[PDB]
């Protein structure tokens, strides 16, 4: 299960966040500029995983803002990676051509597609076609 | 005029202590 | 783009060229590697117009280090503009030749260097004076070997205050790199001249014609109360770093003059106006102006001993102005003012920096070991925060309740029974401890002490060594006194901490405590619960030794961190 | 910028 | 108000108090609902109000009004006495 | 003793910098950012930092930090001096401090840069003066930096010789929130705008108090004035002597002297405030301003910060004279006036909503602050006696200056 | 009312943090008005901005009420805004969340199909301990439907109810039985998801688990063998994320059987060999079948199949597949013990890589690999390591050399000079709490003391800056200053020791200002405790115990009270309770 997720810009700032530990504000706020330091003091080799307070941090960026992962030590890492893969994907083909400009005016769709696609830390769908045309559904609802 | 006050005329020594 | 630059660069047209400058000079700003095209550079140098051949100086000095190699293709163009009728040429060439730092270079440097040390043009001798100490910085030997020393000396015996100034600077500077051989002092005459010239000096010049003071020192009060006639009209200067080389001048010369005479009391009342007014500077210069009077306040307390009012912090106070105004309050604590400082310490915990509120409480907490007059004053001011419920403010308390009840425990036994029911259930380590001792010392008058610490005693094995000996402390200060009541705890602290505590000095104390019962126990009454003598505070004034040559080092580096001038350079 | 660039670029 | 729990009577009084004791709701005039008005156990529109001392409420009005559960008397009555409190006209 | 004055940005950029020692490298700026943040993200952040054996002394300007790097004991207190005298000669050259002119004015700002100090001794810094040698629109330097008068360039010219003085002052007030007041000091300043022919002398004479005394008038309407600043202009030797003001004005608006004294005397406008705060209900502003001014003077532009809630909303004033408007960027209520005649007395009543949610951090009490200006009002008494306007060729002056009264570290403390 | 376009448009604006908090109250007073106002038209868009404002770092905390009357509203944008509030702002540690129990409730049994998977995905991602308590009845009505868009949903619901409440799965037992033949993809990942937690939960529901091991190896090979599909196909891996959950599944089940370890043996034969690793899922779910089978205890040729896949993945230049590689074999390093060390020059090159999480793997596994018989080839390098270690690498590194020593140490005296090499180069990086185990471990050595007392005297009077080293030292001191100096109760030839300068340095560690108080401590018992062990300098140390008794310590005030009073009025019962302390495990 996946404790929380973050997409933060290279500059430092967080275009999205979703923690699914009940953890505390001004923890929470700790945890994300650490979460930003480190990741933002790391090269371009560091394999994309980092063990921080014994979770398997892993960072995938395919832009200037990068994305992070927070699961537990008990399944695969090359999994968080594809589903970071698949959530891309699917936000790219739900929007079309996504870019950095879309993602911090249309964080309310990112949040509703994460929001179908992930919850509780786990995967919601497996397949990419089946969550567009639910939240394609969802929309048309008005 | 001017806000803060107007600008008054100074003397050039004091004429009373020679 | 390079290839470009380069060919415009390399035209006959200045039209072209001093836009190629211009964009030279842009692209190194903008932080780009432009060092490639040094040499290509070089042969658009020469050139009449003077808004060109700056930047062309700049680009030198700038990509001298890089390419030394390169740069032998400049000296004859020095010497060359070394020569010209205009000062400004000649100062820029001055400066700039100055500025290289290559070690093949400032060797054929001294032929300009000293026909430019007597020029009849003020600009060039300032420059050259500057550029006399740049060169002996890179090359000390080269300078001796020249023959600089003599005429920078002879540069103080001349007009233009300006430039006397700026030798007195380059001769401070070579002299401060020198091992003190063959020093450039000179007697009461150049004192005078120099000061002849400081009511000329403009106002960076006068703090170099006040630094060479500082050196030297005098022999008698005559002397001595000259040159603080001289001094004393320094300190109604606007430049806010003239006013503190004059106050430290006076400080420095206050070493000779006699408290007997009637010039001690006009130095000590004319100065406290000046560090007044320096109270009122730019708040980058407070935490100096504070550093500043922290270390004049353990020299001559005497003079700021009225100064109260004036150290209280603004609401828009810095956080470096904020944490030293608290500890100027506190070295300037005194009984006039007692009631002031509780005032103003009592509004300093209402805020919400957590660093300031423990400044506040440890400042409150110097001022109560002070001053012996007002601890009822200060307890109450403590135990009225602590029935506020602030957790940084509780844990603070308790510590600055432990420390006072330590220092004077003769009459605090009426503060125990409110610290009784306390909220106990905080788990700052610095207040657990302060608490588990306050209740093993005073466990007189808490007729509740052994139920208290049954709470404490859940997870003694894993809470912190220093907790755990203060509750072994606590315990076996109660069974030695209460051992009715607490006959079962002193067995149950003994085997929790000897057959299942771990910690070495833990486990040692646990031993002795354990022999010392088994062994006599009517002698712990006198071996444990026996009368510590007075606690020695921990003084807070630094050595006489450090002050003195503190005292000399005033507004540098030295004295803002209160340190040796020596433990933090490198 | 560097913002307007596409995530994937697909 | 609950009038089938004797048990209850005094809670629920003890809570209305409570929120009575507030110097945000000055406006709120009492409405007083006698709710469960099917059993014979049930008060009077005095009772309870005696009982929980409405009288005693400075500067509110209150206004008791049985309403049966089951069937729906005394809604209406009391919709119309909540309309002449708030509005003031014709 | 600094190494290298730059000019860093806010992002990190260094924006221009000069080396004058080369003892530092220039790769030490990078790390002056990071340290920067570690040390105000755990509140040590000073102004003077420390990289290793190389300490950051800088200040913070609008859009930019001036940084200047040094490596041995050098005098901070030069460093900040030198820094003030850059940021003025900045403040006098271009109109604006940001980032706009930083890379538009690099033509001039080198120039200014390597003129300004050399080896780390900076060696003019009039802007006047250093307005005659570079400029961004070179003949040989002028005689005023040689000669000893640094400050009032020879032979200026004007059709007229006015000079228009201004004494403004400055009332700080720091009353506790039992109500007393704990620090009171009024600082004088009086800044002089001098439009005249040649180099005259100025013979400035006020009724101070030590003039008065020595003279032996020591019994009218005398300042107490406990410290007095002169400009450089001014001759300390003079002042010390016999307290005669005997100095040069410079060309154009300059601070000639800064009179710092004590005030024992009861404050002009008093501010009694209450605060009606039901817990998470609303609350209550029962503020009432006394005008303990005289009469006959009139405080334009009375404006009284009154701290509100930082989560308040749905607010609504019950004032008697001058408008009343929450600002919810700076989080107080802005008790503005134009016009209030002394003795007046203006009341409020405030009333605003709270959530019923408590705030998960406390907010701190910030002061009340007035703004008050009331101009033609000397509250220390203090009168200009006479300016003794000296020329070689001979000329009539005709001196002038206005006294303005201002608020100065006017702060209430709240309860 | 302002669109959450606009108001982004205007914080792009915002150069500085100071003016930006400023342009964000400009808003955030706005938005409070409006809700003080109980706005009902553009409640969409305020929820909006003072999430955005929330995100940015400004409290919002004023924002609570309306978003519970967002979620018991009617509209669908309202209450989707509702929603996203409730997961955003609203956590368990709120207090407000107790009244969204009633809004879900009435939203959990709404006929539209987004509202309640709406109301589902707030509860799975807030779930708290007592809402779960009053929200599990309906929660088990959901999950038995046929709703495929629902039953992700319910399992997703059930699996955090049970996380939260550990206590309520023997509701779900009879909910999920034969539930693996779903068709859809999403609906069958679910109920592994919820399975693997039912079994790692409890394992009173393994036996009745693991009566179905046939119907997922039949659901993996159909899986396996359908390669081509056009949803869930990614770079040509069918179901990379059904498969990764039923390779757990089948890894956490049979782990203590050999019904179950047999059963799967085909499928993940099959797997480890017909399964295309050239993109990233393929590598993956190598991982997780190897994970799976070194987890279980399948066949001996499995064994070697996974130990191949290991090599090659180990030699992979990817960064991520040596992570992976490295966790693999940290997994099982107890288990397969001795095929692991084939690897050990290529563990031992991981330590020289340029990364950090790599190099920690690699670390990690050098350390759980060290044997009863590498021990002394392995300690050279891991001090080689340690010298040349990063500076947040160098107090693990000095706690695992520790902690290996302590447990196989080939000998007292080689373990002995291990640690005070570490010591002695560790310093600053040594934890504290190592400080008692060393402190047992000396005392537990009776065989070793002259030796060991040497090089503490010889490592204690260099350097004294090191907390950890002179607490050992002070401590060393104090137990053993019977064989440091022998016969030296007078004057004697010139040795090492002489009875003089160990007293001085502990005045100086005690007068030293590099002191956390501590040390001073142990120096203060080592002082005490000389008086009795030591003859030769009598009547010394009390004197200067008595002028520490005025120490600002009230701890230290107190010990030096205690040892003055001892040697000033107890001078013949001093000896009388300075024994040796026991020594134990």
């Amino acid at each position: 299960m996946i404790h929380f997720i973050l997409l933060f810009s290279r500059q430092g700032k967080l275009r999205l966040q979703k923690w699914y530990i009940t953890l505390p504000d001004k923890e929470r706020k700790k945890i994300t500029r650490e979460i930003v330091q480190i990741i933002l003091s790391r090269g371009h080799r560091t394999s994309s995983f980092v063990d921080w307070k014994e979770l398997k941090l892993v960072y995938k960026r395919y832009a200037s803002l990068y994305f992070c992962c927070a699961i537990e030590n008990q399944d695969n890492e090359l999994l968080t990676l594809e589903i970071v893969h698949r959530y891309v994907e699917l936000l790219d083909k739900y929007f079309g051509n996504v870019c950095e400009l879309d993602i911090i005016f249309n964080f309310e769709k990112a949040y509703f597609i994460l929001d179908e696609f992930i919850i509780g830390g786990e995967i919601q769908e497996t397949s990419k076609k089946i969550a567009v045309k639910a939240i394609e559904d969802s929309d048309m609802l008005q | 005029d001017r806000k803060g006050g107007s600008y008054s005329q100074a003397a050039g020594s004091d004429s009373a202590q020679s | 783009e390079i290839f470009e630059l380069k060919a415009e660069l390399n035209s006959d047209k200045k039209e072209k060229k001093k836009e190629a400058v211009k964009k030279v000079i842009a692209s190194m700003t903008v932080g780009k590697d432009v060092s490639a095209l040094f040499p290509d550079v070089v042969n658009c140098m020469q050139t009449d117009n003077l808004e060109l051949k700056k930047l062309v100086y700049l680009y030198l000095m700038n990509y001298a280090k890089s390419q030394p190699d390169m740069a032998i293709m400049a000296v004859n163009t020095f010497v060359k503009d070394c020569e010209d009728p205009n000062p400004l040429i000649r100062a820029l060439a001055v400066r700039t030749m100055g500025c290289i730092r290559v070690d093949k270079i400032t060797e054929y440097l001294c032929e300009p260097l000293r026909k430019c040390l007597k020029d009849e043009d003020p600009y060039v001798r300032k420059t050259a004076a500057v550029c006399v100490a740049k060169l002996h910085d890179i090359n000390a030997q080269l300078v001796e070997d020249q023959g600089f020393l003599d005429t920078l000396k002879d540069l103080i015996s001349d007009s233009n205050p300006m430039v006397v100034a700026n030798a007195v600077a380059a001769l401070s500077e070579i002299a401060e790199s020198h091992p003190s051989s063959n020093l450039l002092d000179l007697n009461p005459q150049s004192i005078n001249k120099l000061l002849t010239a400081l009511n000329e000096c403009t106002e960076w010049g006068q703090i170099f014609i006040l630094d060479c003071l500082a050196n030297y020192m005098p022999k008698d009060d005559r002397e001595a109360q000259s040159i603080c006639e001289r001094v004393t009209p320094r300190l109604s200067h606007a430049n806010s770093a003239v006013v503190l080389s004059a106050v430290k001048v006076l400080m420095k010369f206050m070493e000779m003059l006699s408290k007997d005479l009637d010039y001690y009391g006009t130095l000590l009342k004319k100065l406290a106006p000046p560090l007044v007014t320096l109270l009122s500077a730019e708040p980058e210069l407070q935490y100096v102006a504070l550093r500043n009077i922290n270390l004049i306040v353990q020299k001559r307390p005497e003079i700021l001993k009225h100064e109260m009012k004036v150290f209280f912090v603004k609401y828009n106070d810095p956080i470096y102005v904020k944490l030293e105004k608290l500890d100027i309050m506190i070295r300037l604590a005194s009984q006039a003012n007692i009631a002031q400082v509780l005032a103003e310490l009592r509004e300093y915990a209402t805020e919400v920096d957590v660093d300031f509120v423990r400044k506040a409480v440890r400042a409150i907490g110097r001022c109560a070991i002070k001053v012996e007059q007002s601890a009822e004053r200060c307890v109450s001011t403590l135990l009225d925060l602590i029935q506020t419920k602030v957790n940084y403010v509780v844990q603070e308390a308790i510590v600055v309740i432990k420390d006072i009840f330590r220092k004077y425990p003769n009459k605090y036994e009426s503060v125990i029974a409110t610290l009784c029911e306390n909220l106990d259930s905080l788990d700052e380590p610095e207040a657990r401890a302060a608490m588990i001792w306050i209740v093993g010392e005073y466990a007189e008058r808490i007729d509740n002490a052994d139920e208290l610490l049954e709470s404490f005693l859940e997870g003694f094995h894993d809470k912190s060594t220093q907790v755990q000996l203060q509750l072994l402390t606590a315990i076996v200060k109660l069974f030695l006194k209460k051992p009715t009541e607490t006959q079962e705890l002193v067995q149950q602290v003994l085997s929790l901490a000897t057959q299942d505590s771990d910690n070495p000095d833990l486990r040692d104390r646990g031993y002795i405590y354990w022999r010392l019962l088994s062994t006599d126990p009517v002698a712990a009454k006198e071996v444990v619960l026996a009368e510590k003598p007075l606690i020695s505070e921990e003084t807070d004034l630094i050595e006489p030794t450090l002050l003195d040559e503190l005292i000399c080092y005033i507004g540098t580096l030295a004295s803002v961190y209160h340190k040796p001038p020596s433990a933090f350079v490198e | 910028k560097g913002e307007n660039t596409s995530l994937l670029h697909p | 108000v609950d009038s089938n729990d004797r048990e209850r009577v005094n809670e629920a009084r003890e809570e209305l108090m409570r929120m009575l004791a507030e110097d945000e709701l000055r406006d709120a005039v009492l409405l007083v609902f006698a709710n469960k008005q099917d059993l014979p156990n049930a008060m009077n529109a005095a009772e309870i109000t005696d009982k929980l001392g409405l009288h005693s409420l400075r500067h509110r009005n209150w206004y008791i009004q049985a309403t049966c559960a089951t069937s729906g008397d005394g809604l209406y009555e009391g919709l119309d006495w909540l309309s002449n409190q708030l509005r003031n006209q014709k | 003793s600094a190494s290298a004055v730059y000019v860093l940005d806010l992002k990190g950029k260094v924006l221009i910098c000069r080396n004058y020692r080369g003892d530092v490298d220039m790769s030490e700026v990078e790390h002056f950012m990071p340290i920067l943040m570690e040390k105000e993200e755990e509140g040590m952040l000073s102004p003077i930092l420390a990289h290793g054996g190389v300490r950051f002394m800088w200040i913070k300007h609008n859009n930019l930090y001036l940084v200047a790097t040094s490596k041995k004991n050098a005098c901070v207190s030069l460093v900040f001096s030198f820094l003030y005298k850059v940021v003025q000669v900045f403040s006098e050259y271009f109109k604006e401090l940001e980032e706009e002119s930083i890379r538009d004015n690099f033509v001039i700002i080198y120039e200014l840069l390597d003129e300004l100090m050399d080896f780390g001794y900076p060696q003019t810094t009039d802007s006047k003066i250093l307005q005659e040698y570079i400029t961004q629109e070179a003949p040989r330097p002028p005689a005023t930096v040689t000669n000893a008068v640094s400050w009032r360039s020879e032979g200026i010219k004007y059709r007229k010789n006015e000079v228009f003085l201004d004494v403004i002052e400055a009332v700080n007030l720091l009353v506790s929130a039992n109500g007393n007041v704990l620090r009171s000091e009024i600082v004088g300043s009086i800044k002089m705008r001098v439009f005249l022919s040649g180099m005259p002398e100025l013979r400035l004479g006020l009724n101070d108090k030590v003039l008065f005394d020595n003279t032996g008038r020591g019994k009218s309407k005398s300042v107490e004035l406990e410290d007095v600043k002169f400009h450089q202009c001014v001759r300390l030797s003079r002042f010390e002597n016999d307290r005669t003001i005997s100095f040069i004005p410079p060309d154009g608006e300059f601070e000639l002297m800064s009179y710092r004294l004590n005030t024992h005397v009861k404050p002009l406008i008093w501010i009694e405030s209450v605060i009606e705060k039901h817990s998470h209900s609303r609350i209550e502003y029962m503020v009432k301003a006394k005008s303990q001014f005289k009469r006959r003077s009139t405080a334009n532009n009375v404006e009284i910060h009154i701290p509100v809630p930082n989560d308040a909303d749905s607010p609504k004033f019950k004032t008697t004279v001058g408008s009343v408007k929450w600002v919810p960027e700076n989080s107080e209520i802005v008790w503005s006036v134009k016009s209030f005649p002394g003795g007046k007395e203006y009341l409020m009543r405030a009333h605003f909503g709270l959530p019923s949610v408590e705030a998960e951090d406390k907010e701190g009490k910030p002061p009340i602050s007035v703004k008050f200006e009331i101009p033609y009002f000397t509250t220390s008494g203090i009168q200009v006696r006479y300016l003794k306007i000296i020329e070689k060729s001979g000329y009539q002056a005709l001196p002038w200056v206005r006294y303005i009264t201002q608020n100065g570290d006017y702060q209430l403390r709240t309860q | 009312p302002i669109r959450l376009r606009e108001l982004i448009r205007t914080i792009r604006t915002a150069r500085t943090q100071a003016e930006e908090r400023e342009m964000i109250q400009k808003e955030c007073a706005a938005i409070r008005s409006s809700f003080r106002e109980e706005d009902n038209t553009y409640r969409c868009r305020n929820v909006a901005k003072l999430l955005y404002m929330h995100m940015l770092g400004y409290p919002a905390h004023f924002g609570q009420l309306e978003c519970l009357k967002l979620i018991a509203s009617q509209k669908f944008t309202d209450k989707r805004i509702g929603y996203l509030g409730a997961m955003l702002l609203l956590d368990e540690r709120q207090d407000v969340h107790l009244l969204m129990t009633n809004c879900i409730k009435n939203d959990l049994n709404h006929s539209t199909q987004f509202v309640q998977g709406l109301a589902l995905c707030t509860l799975g991602c807030m779930g708290s301990s007592e809402m779960c308590r009053d929200l599990a009845g309906e929660v088990e009505k959901l999950l038995k439907t046929s709703n495929s868009y629902l039953r992700k949903k319910a399992a997703l619901c059930a699996v955090h109810v049970i996380r939260k409440v550990p206590e309520l799965m023997e509701m779900f037992l009879p909910a999920t039985k034969n539930l693996l033949n779903e068709k859809n993809h999403g609906v069958l990942h679910t109920s592994v998801v919820l399975l693997t937690e039912m079994c790692e939960r409890s394992p009173d529901m393994l036996a009745h688990f693991r009566k179905l091991v046939p119907q997922l190896v039949r659901i993996l090979k159909n899986l396996i063998m359908s390669g081509y599909s056009p949803e869930h196909d990614v770079s040509g891996i069918s179901d990379p994320f059904l498969q990764v959950r039923i390779l757990r599944l089948l890894r956490i089940l049979g782990r203590n059987d050999d019904d179950s370890s047999e059963a799967m043996n085909d499928i993940l034969a099959q797997v480890a060999t017909n399964t295309e690793t050239s993109k990233n899922v393929g590598n993956a779910i190598l991982y997780e079948t190897v994970l799976t089978i070194m987890d279980i205890k399948s066949e001996s040729g499995l064994r070697v199949l996974a130990i191949n896949i290991l090599g090659r993945f180990l030699l992979n230049n990817d960064k991520n597949i040596r992570y992976v590689a490295l966790t693999s074999l940290l997994k099982t390093v107890q288990t397969d013990h001795n095929a692991v060390q084939r690897h050990r020059s290529t563990i031992v090159d991981c330590l020289k890589d340029l990364d950090v999480s790599i190099k920690r793997r690699a670390m990690e596994l050098s350390f759980a690999l060290v044997n009863g018989n590498n021990i002394r080839g392995m300690m050279k390098e891991l001090l080689y390591f340690l010298d040349s270690c990063e500076p947040e690498f160098k107090a693990d590194c000095a706690s695992g050399i520790f902690l290996a020593a302590e447990k196989y140490a080939p000998s007292k005296r080689w373990h002995i000079d291990t640690i005070m090499r570490v010591l002695t180069t560790a310093g600053s990086y040594v934890r504290d709490d190592a400080v008692p185990n060393l402190i047992q471990l000396i005392t537990n050595s009776v065989e070793m003391h002259a030796y060991t007392v040497q090089r503490l005297y010889k490592a204690i009077l260099g350097d004294y800056s090191q907390q950890p080293l002179v607490q050992v030292a002070a401590w060393c001191i104090g137990e053993y200053g019977d064989l440091l100096v022998s016969g030296q109760c007078e004057e004697e030839e010139p040795i090492q020791v002489t009875e003089d300068e160990v007293l001085d340095i502990l005045e100086s560690v005690l007068i030293s200002n590099m002191s956390t108080s501590v040390t001073r401590g142990y120096a203060l018992t080592a002082i005490m405790k000389l008086s009795t062990r030591f003859t030769c300098t009598v009547n010394r140390i009390k004197k200067v115990v008595s002028i520490y008794g005025s120490s600002i310590d009230v701890e230290l005030q107190q010990r030096a009270v205690e040892y003055n009073a001892l040697f000033k009025k107890y001078d013949h019962m001093r000896s009388a309770l300075l024994e040796r302390m026991p020594v134990m495990e």
